[PDB]
DNA sequence: CAGGAGAAGGAGCAGAGCG
DNA sequence: CGCTCTGCTCCTTCTCCTTTCCTCT
RNA sequence: GAGAGGA
């Protein structure tokens, strides 16, 4: 996780997806006072493993796109780091209904 | 608004020939030389044609009768596995459908200069 | 007046379009292999690079064992170039392309029983001859062959000799050469696979610079992507003298295939001889035939040094290529030669005493001026090394055969007039119809004629100068150009889709009367056709056999009329 | 919290601008004094958030959402569509009501 | 121009120009002339490479000149444009120094090998596969 | 006849590498 | 060390929509 | 076609 202080140059973003075993990740200090995650406006999102993936499509009889997805780069997905194709549940509170979960998948 | 090098006499109707009108002048006789590579083109595709790698296509009734046993069989048909092969050269997956482990036999397509045309 | 429902009928619109690439290569496939065959070509050349799994789902013929069936007859027969790549984040796959080299064999197979039997100088012995066609006819039917299935297939120790010397022979020649991996891995893959391994290994230190890191790279790549390249041309295997009697002798287990670039430089030879018999006499013609026979296997390679291909040619250093392509055109010690090696292996039955006049037998000096005045054309037929030392540039010799043959194909089809305007067009540049006129001195009217007719064809373009805000017409002025790489793709397209044409044509004519083709060999009775046969059958069966051979002979004239645009 | 939608997706993800479209719409709704029930305004956010992004109901943003050719085309921008789905070869299965 | 009648450029005259010069180059680019060729091209002869067998283009004004047969006077210029039109259609080959000499086609079409079209027959009526230029455009 | 919102080209600078 | 491509980002100038229809005249 | 109710 690469921390910039104020500024990156889109030389260095090209060369930032370029690694095939790890990866790299870039953040703002701007971007990094609050996490995203404590705001009253962001649910609770859980990442799901490959089992847990499994066993919500197997219950849903669903496929890897079918699930709403959530885009790569979403300030809570790149927050959780999940890479594409893994499903994030979330718990998700309404004055009406109390708390249900809902899933997304990385694209 | 009309041309200056045209009339209405030739307009009025949209005649495109629809067929060629402007030939090669590959079309000439053929000669004896010519006549030789020919059979030597269709000899060979025919050779190939009963050759072992065709698989080309995309009365045998299941009862038993006396008149179709003392019959031949009408050939010794050879299949593509039968084919002697150079392992390293195909790719590994292809190993499960060849004759890995399979007798040998080889045809071979002989040559005959004779033409086959008739007259 | 003919009714649309008979036009789609009798008009040949129905595979007007059809890409020529894969019109021809599909029907090819289907000629000699077979409809599934056709099929997995077709997919092939359709999509590219596909996999078993994507040629199983992209076909309704999706047996699995019939597409592998499919793949290794074409593999075996060389009409597919497969590619085993290795994939990082789990299971590899491999992925097969169309070889267009075992096609192009398949197409030219006349032609190369043709030049294997004329180029050995044994068809005047009339015993051998059999031999080496039953030999290349095995050869280029079967795909690849081992020479002990070969010799184990006769019986006679004499039989089994010949053959094997005639083996021996046309390896040596170079029409046959051992068959490797490497003529199953695309040349563009093939770089992209020596690009690493010479880039990656550089240590992570500072390189020189990252463009001059990438010129090292490029640099160590093209050396061994030359020596690979001809490796398969070395001869390492011909080599085994002695195993007894102290004889040069093929080794048994190598397999032999047919060298498709000597075939296809030997058809480039022949293409040269053909127009210099346009330019020279008979007997300088018959000089320059046989100095192209010497120097023909030491020849580069017709298509390119196989770089071309492989990467981007360049910034602007593509150039290079052309020189270093030069410099061996000039410095492969087999292409350099004297009058003195021809008149060594000139034929006596050439006179070569009278045929050049001083001023208005196998002399050295009489083939030295015969070379002399080839070399002193406009046309580069042979350029002067050293005094009195010759050698035919390539290099130099291809655009200007291919602007000859494309001017009378030009010539033949349209008008003479049309050569004349594009000739004039050519060596001309950017010229308007008044300068076109007064420099072709003709009428307006059949200049204007003769250009519309032409810019049917991508042999003259139009170029448009707007003279106001708005480019409309009646304002603008048209300029003509030339454009000759837009001339010689779009002919050579024209070419593959007539050679397409005619074997569709005459697959149709088989199949449709294919009865009484199959009851000429029902009963073995070929020989015996007037003595079996209804006359009517006669009579068929003799215009079915006709119609074939006007229909190859047609082919092979389209060969010999593409090959040039086929050449670079 | 800021009224704009958009910006809150910019800043704090997707969810919280599905929550954002939810808690506008049924303020704007609540603060005329009429009565919808917010389940269809649950529904209203999900459909505008379950591509990923947040997507309008222009025609713009329902071609973004919606495959069917023949849809888009009867809803805005026939012709455009028509000979974009010609163009493109697309292959749509009809199981729309439109 | 002097090549032009009643506003347009004739053919008739130019033709007859072209063919006067193209056979005065001939006659000069080669030891005999035409009847070089009367037995065939297995007899033919040909000029030395030293040789000097081209014509400059003063020449074709001296025997257009002695000739009389342009019946105008044509300046240097003019002659040279004449054969610089003729030396498309592979005719008069040109040389450094405004040298001219004709080709071997041009006196080989006087009378597979694709450049000698001429000699290839036309195909026969109501037959199929027959090869056309324009068939797939 | 107004209002809204995208797609496509000029155009003016950062940034990178360089011989 | 200026020089010269790429590349990015503005900036401007362009295009496609505006209930229901329900009559008569 | 376009002028105007109408709900």
């Amino acid at each position: 996780i690469f921390v910039y202080q104020n500024n990156i140059t889109p030389s260095a973003m090209k060369l930032v997806p370029s690694i095939p075993p790890a990866t790299i990740e870039t953040f703002n200090e701007a971007a990094l006072v609050v996490n995203i995650t404590h705001h009253e406006l962001v649910p609770k999102h859980i990442r799901l493993s490959s089992d847990e993936k499994r066993e919500l499509l197997k219950r849903y009889r669903l496929k890897e796109s079918q699930l709403p997805r959530i885009q790569r780069a979403d300030p809570v997905a790149l927050y959780l780091g999940l890479k594409r194709g893994e499903v994030v549940k979330i718990i998700r509170k309404s004055e009406t209904s109390g708390r249900y979960a809902s899933y997304r998948i990385c694209m | 608004n009309l041309p200056f090098g045209l009339g209405y006499g030739d307009v009025g109707k949209n005649h495109i020939t629809e067929f060629p009108s402007i030939p090669l002048p590959i079309n000439g006789p053929i000669t004896n030389k010519e006549r030789s590579l020919a059979v030597k083109y269709i000899n060979f595709g025919k050779t190939v044609k009963d050759g072992p790698f065709y698989t080309g296509s995309m009365t045998n009734d299941g009862i038993e009768r006396y008149s179709d046993k003392y019959l031949k069989k009408r050939k010794i048909g050879i299949s593509i596995d039968d084919h002697p092969y150079n392992l390293n050269l195909f790719p590994n997956e292809l190993y499960n459908v060849m004759g890995i482990n399979k007798k040998k036999l080889l045809a071979i397509s002989k040559f005959n200069n004779a033409d086959d045309v008739f007259t | 007046l003919v009714t649309p429902e008979d036009v789609m009928t009798i008009s040949s619109l129905e595979q007007r379009t059809l890409n020529p690439d894969l019109f021809l290569y599909k029907e090819l496939v289907k000629a000699h292999l077979g409809e599934r065959a056709a099929s997995v070509i077709g997919m092939l050349v359709a999509l590219g690079r596909l996999s078993v799994r994507e040629l199983v789902e992209k076909i309704d013929g999706m047996d699995v064992d019939s597409v592998k069936t499919t793949l290794v007859s074409l593999t075996q027969l060389r009409c597919v170039k497969y590619l085993q790549e290795t994939a990082i984040s789990g299971k590899k796959t491999t992925y097969y392309y169309y070889n267009e080299e075992g096609i192009h064999i398949l197409l030219y197979s006349g032609l190369i029983i043709d030049e294997i039997i004329t180029q050995m100088r044994v068809n005047d012995e009339e015993e051998h001859k059999q031999l080496v066609a039953e030999i290349v006819q095995n050869v280029i039917s079967l795909g690849s062959l081992t020479v002990e299935d070969y010799l184990s297939s006769v019986t006679s120790d004499s039989m089994k000799y010949t053959i094997s010397s005639l083996f021996v022979q046309l390896c040596e020649m170079g029409y046959l050469i051992q068959i490797s991996k490497l003529h199953y891995t695309p040349i563009e893959d093939l770089w992209q696979f020596l690009y690493e391994k010479h880039y990656k290994n550089i240590p992570r230190n500072s390189p020189l610079s990252d463009l001059k890191k990438r010129s090292q790279a490029k640099m160590n790549a093209k050396t061994d992507f030359a020596k690979i390249i001809n490796k398969p041309n070395e001869l390492s295997q011909i080599l085994t003298v002695d195993p007894k009697t102290s004889l040069r002798i093929v080794k048994p287990t190598v397999s032999l295939t047919i060298n498709l670039d000597r075939f296809m430089k030997g058809r480039r030879s022949k293409q040269l001889i053909n127009l210099a018999k346009t330019r020279v006499g008979s007997v300088t013609a018959q000089v320059y035939k046989i100095a192209l026979r010497l120097t023909e296997q030491k020849s580069p390679k017709i298509r390119d040094p196989l770089t071309q291909t492989g990467l981007l040619q360049d910034l602007e250093e593509a150039k290079s290529f052309q020189d270093e392509a030069e410099l061996v055109e000039e410095k492969t010690p087999g292409l350099t030669f004297n009058a003195i090696d021809l008149a060594r292996h000139l034929p006596a039955e050439l006179d070569l005493r009278g045929s050049l006049l001083s001023r208005k037998p196998h002399s050295a000096s009489l083939i030295n001026s015969h070379l002399k005045i080839l070399a002193s054309s406009n046309f580069p037929f042979l350029n002067e090394t050293k005094p009195g030392v010759y050698y035919v540039p390539y290099s130099k010799l291809m655009p200007v055969l291919k602007s000859s043959v494309y001017e009378y194909v030009i010539a033949s089809t349209l008008g003479p007039s049309a050569m004349r305007l594009s000739r004039c067009i050519r060596d001309n540049k950017l010229v308007s119809e008044k300068i076109i006129n007064s420099t072709a001195l003709m009428k307006e009217k059949d200049i204007r004629s003769t250009l519309a007719s032409l810019i049917r064809y991508n042999s003259v373009e139009i170029q448009e100068v707007p003279r106001t805000a708005d480019r409309s017409a009646s304002r603008a002025v048209f300029l003509f150009r030339c454009k000759e790489t837009h001339s010689y793709n779009f002919m050579r397209q024209n070419l593959e889709w007539n050679m397409a044409n005619l074997l569709f044509k005459k697959e149709k004519l088989k199949q449709e009367n294919s009865t009484l083709l199959k009851k000429a060999n029902r009963d073995d009775v070929k020989g015996r056709e007037n003595e079996l046969l209804l006359p009517s059958e006669l009579n068929q069966l003799k215009m079915v056999n006709e119609r074939e051979l006007n229909v190859f002979a047609r082919l092979s004239r389209l060969l010999s009329l593409w090959e040039v645009f086929q050449m670079a | 919290t800021t009224n704009h939608v958009l910006e809150v997706f910019s800043v704090l993800g997707i969810e919280a601008a599905r929550y954002s479209i939810i808690r506008e719409i049924n303020y704007t709704m609540s603060n005329h004094g009429m009565s919808v029930d917010p389940r269809h305004i649950q529904l209203l956010g999900d459909v505008m958030t379950y591509k990923g992004e947040v997507l309008g109901i222009t025609r713009f943003g329902l071609s973004k959402m919606r495959d069917s050719v023949l849809q888009l085309a009867s809803f805005e921008k026939t012709t455009d569509h028509l000979f974009d789905a010609a163009f493109y070869m697309k292959k749509d299965a009809v199981e729309g009501v439109s | 121009g002097p090549w032009f009648t009643d506003g347009e450029l004739d053919i008739e005259f130019i033709n007859s120009l072209l063919t006067i010069v193209w056979r005065f180059i001939s006659e000069n680019t080669f030891p005999n002339g035409f009847k070089n060729f009367e037995n065939g091209p297995k007899k033919n002869v040909f000029y030395a490479p030293n040789v000097k067998n081209y014509s400059t283009t003063q020449e074709i004004l001296e025997f257009i000149t002695a000739a009389q047969v342009a019946n105008v006077e044509l300046t240097p210029s003019n002659i040279r444009s004449l054969c610089e039109v003729l030396v498309y259609d592979d005719k008069l080959e040109k040389v450094t120094h405004d040298c001219y000499r004709v080709t071997l086609e041009s006196i080989l079409q006087m009378n597979f090998s694709i450049f000698n079209y001429f000699k290839m027959f036309p195909a026969s009526k109501h037959d199929k596969e027959v090869v056309y230029f324009d068939e797939w455009t």
